[PDB]
């Protein structure tokens, strides 16, 4: 299929308990290789992947150097933001960095992305042509002046387009047999009684990966999506994820009822019926 | 691998 | 600022069976801020050895965590995850349940 690589940055400032806290967390498509936590003792960027451990020192030495980095940036940035925004030291408030890029089955480049929020709202992102700045309101104005002024998008788009892509294809030759594997959902479907009148049907989808998957009711070979309800994807705990749905069908009404289950591990969609 | 690019907003 | 409240969902790492070592986990996502407050109850009582994931958010921006302990769950033993977060009015409280 297609992989992806993204890194997610997290500073919360702390007014008078200290300095901000600042989580940094790096994925291949759903899986979690790296991260770094402010207030951990290391004060290094970490592995969370068994394949990550197969980089030597130089590595580890220029990821916590890089870390550190975007740690001290986001500690400037939440007091710059706050006189951006006439806002008092009082309060708690939040920055928010997202960035990688993605490769179709062939591996090459598809797309990019670098966004910015403040305290749970776009603040300014790189549009998809890697070259230019949406701002997402008028004091976002001032930071797209700036890094247009020092050339930032040239020299986002060279590591968007190249140096990525080139260590996301690396990681997933080095991680091959976890970040390549399938594993198809374990499927199975539940029945429990409302009342005299209705029962809820639930269909699972436990134990797959990648996490992308689509659990859909059908009544008599048609959509339904009345008197349905779907769970957020969820995580298990060993690197699968877990995902079901239900319906509210009339007493009687179970066996007009499918579960249909689309996910790269399924080459042909799985119908489930409870009969 | 993380980016270089660490301008301030 | 922008702040959403916490989805929860209570459930176990594999098809749980009495006397059976397992996970008893705690999924909250969808909120912001990020500060949160999570713990997971037995029998009403605060588990101790409790492990969590490295924060990280979604494409709106909303955060999410895998809160997580070891159990041997049992016939008897009822569990729950409290959470607290400044969208609430008060800790919320949900039980596991076994067959959803």
């Amino acid at each position: 299929g297609s992989h992806s690589m993204r890194y997610f940055f997290t500073s919360v400032s702390r007014p008078g308990r200290g300095e901000p806290r600042f989580i940094a967390v790096g994925y291949v498509d759903d899986t979690q290789f790296v991260r770094f936590d402010s207030d951990a003792a290391s004060q290094r960027m970490e592995p969370r992947a068994p394949w990550i451990e197969q980089e030597g020192p130089e590595y580890w030495d220029g990821e916590t150097r890089k870390v550190k980095a975007h740690s001290q940036t986001h500690r400037v940035d939440l007091g710059t933001l706050r006189g951006y925004y006439n806002q008092s030291e009082a309060g708690s408030h939040t920055v928010q960095r997202m960035y990688g890029c993605d490769v179709g089955s062939d591996w090459r480049f598809l797309r990019g992305y670098h966004q910015y929020a403040y305290d749970g709202k776009d603040y300014i992102a790189l549009k998809e042509d890697l070259r230019s700045w949406t701002a997402a309101d008028m004091a976002a104005q001032t930071t797209k002046h700036k890094w247009e002024a020092a050339h930032v998008a040239e020299q986002l788009r060279a590591y968007l387009e190249g140096t990525c892509v080139e260590w996301l294809r690396r990681y997933l030759e080095n991680g091959k047999e976890t970040l390549q594997r399938t594993d198809a959902p374990k499927t199975h479907m539940t029945h429990h009684a409302v009342s005299d009148h209705e029962a809820t049907l639930r269909c699972w989808a436990l134990s797959f990966y990648p996490a992308e998957i689509t659990l859909t009711w059908q009544r008599d070979g048609e959509d339904q999506t009345q008197d349905t309800e779907l769970v957020e994807t969820r995580p298990a705990g060993d690197g699968t994820f877990q995902k079901w749905a239900a319906v509210v069908v009339p007493s009687g009404q179970e066996q007009r009822y499918t579960c249909h289950v689309q996910h790269e591990g399924l080459p042909k969609p799985l119908t489930l019926r409870w009969e | 691998h993380m980016t270089e690019v660490v301008r301030r907003c | 600022m922008i702040q959403r409240t916490p989805k929860i969902q209570v459930y176990s790492r594999h098809p749980a069976e009495n006397g059976k070592s397992n996970f008893l986990n705690c999924y909250v996502s969808g909120f912001h801020p990020s500060d949160i407050e999570v713990d997971l109850l037995k029998n009403g009582e605060r588990i101790e050895k409790v492990e969590h994931s490295d924060l990280s958010f979604s494409k709106d921006w909303s955060f999410y965590l895998l809160y997580y302990t070891e159990f041997t769950p049992t016939e008897k033993d009822e569990y729950a995850c409290r959470v607290n977060h400044v969208t609430l009015s008060q800790p919320k409280i949900v039980k596991w349940d076994r067959d959803m």
